[PDB]
């Protein structure tokens, strides 16, 4: 469960 | 189907990206209430083009930062393509980025999960946004045989450049250099360092006249033009140059074969020199010293090392064999 990066 | 979307960017474009330069950039998720969502953009879509900028061959980090950098309120044009099948493979096999770099600075790992490197090492970067955390690249260290050794975290281009600049303050070398495997179409030049390098060249030029040849030092400067003529006759140019000249030769894509003849001892050089060239008046202590300084400071430039045994001239056989073994190797070259 990796920390997602939303742009 | 291939779809074209136009929308204004709010605070964000409401997107999450998967994939990378190897397989393409993919919509890994949309946001329920967003201008992009309402435009028809959905998970599994491959982002082919954003504004006018090509997105088929961009590292994920570049894609993330590009979309971030877009101005709040202004308009964005996305060309996309549904690829549910291709996306399935990318998620399941967990692949995205893939490219090779050659480092040009010393780096000590900053975490137990990090890879340390000297100058000249090659890495396959497989993830430029490692763990969704800007700053860390996941790389696999490539060995001498070109196989992949271990993997771990290295800095991204940006931080690497910063770290490589703090280190410096002639080579115009970038912190990371993009590289690809290539075959030599020419007999590449040979440079030999070590206490008996001068003897090595003279024996090679003498016993093997049609395979090797010495590039002349004109009133001392050895110029490129002399090397080019030896190459064009299908021979290795033997070069009495400096470490820095080797560095410049690599940058200029000549990638010389570089052999270091590692001496066993100071007294060992004297004995070898007395056997091989009693006529010489060069100091063994100074030759040995220069050899140690050289290895200490420029080992990243060596392509092979031969361990001299002072009572045994099996280095010459070894040297010929090594020089050829190298020529038959593939080379990491710039893009």
């Amino acid at each position: 469960g990796k920390t997602s990066v939303w742009i | 189907s291939m779809k074209l979307v136009k929308f204004r960017k709010g605070d964000s474009v409401g997107l999450r990206l998967a994939g990378g330069n190897d397989v393409g950039i993919f919509v890994a998720g949309v946001l329920e209430d967003s201008p992009a969502a309402k435009e028809g953009l959905e998970e599994g879509d491959q982002i082919l083009r954003v504004n006018n900028v090509d997105f088929t061959n961009i590292i994920r980090e570049e894609a993330v930062l590009f979309l971030l950098d877009l101005p709040k309120g202004e308009e964005v044009t996305i060309l996309a393509q549904k690829k549910k099948d291709v996306y399935r493979r990318i998620v399941e096999s967990d692949v995205g980025d893939s490219f090779y770099i050659r480092t040009h600075f010393e780096y000590e790992k900053e975490s137990p999960y990090g890879l340390s490197f000297n100058k000249g090492e090659v890495f396959r970067v497989v993830d430029t946004l490692y763990n969704g955390k800007l700053g860390s690249w996941l790389a696999i260290r490539i060995g001498k045989n070109h196989k992949e050794v271990e993997r771990g975290i290295i800095p991204n281009k940006n931080r690497a450049e910063q770290l490589a600049s703090v280190q410096y303050t002639q080579t115009k070398f970038p912190a990371y250099e993009r590289v690809v495997l290539r075959e030599a179409g020419f007999l590449r030049p040979v440079t030999i360092f070590g206490p008996i390098a001068d003897v090595a060249r003279e024996k090679l030029a003498r016993e093997e006249p049609d395979i090797y040849q010495i590039a002349k030092s004109e009133p001392g400067i050895i110029r490129l033009h002399t090397i080019k003529q030896i190459i064009d006759q299908d021979k290795h140019a033997l070069l009495d140059v400096t470490p820095n000249a080797v560095d410049r030769l690599n940058y200029a894509q000549w990638y010389p074969i570089v052999v270091f003849l590692n001496p066993d001892s100071k007294q060992g050089v004297k004995t070898m020199r007395m056997r091989l060239c009693p006529e010489s008046r060069k100091s063994a202590r100074k030759l040995y010293e220069r050899s140690h300084k050289l290895r200490k400071n420029n080992h990243h430039l060596f392509t092979t090392t031969i361990n001299l045994n002072s009572m045994n001239d099996g280095w010459y056989g070894a040297l010929k064999e090594a020089i050829q073994q190298q020529q038959n190797q593939l080379v990491w070259v710039s893009e």
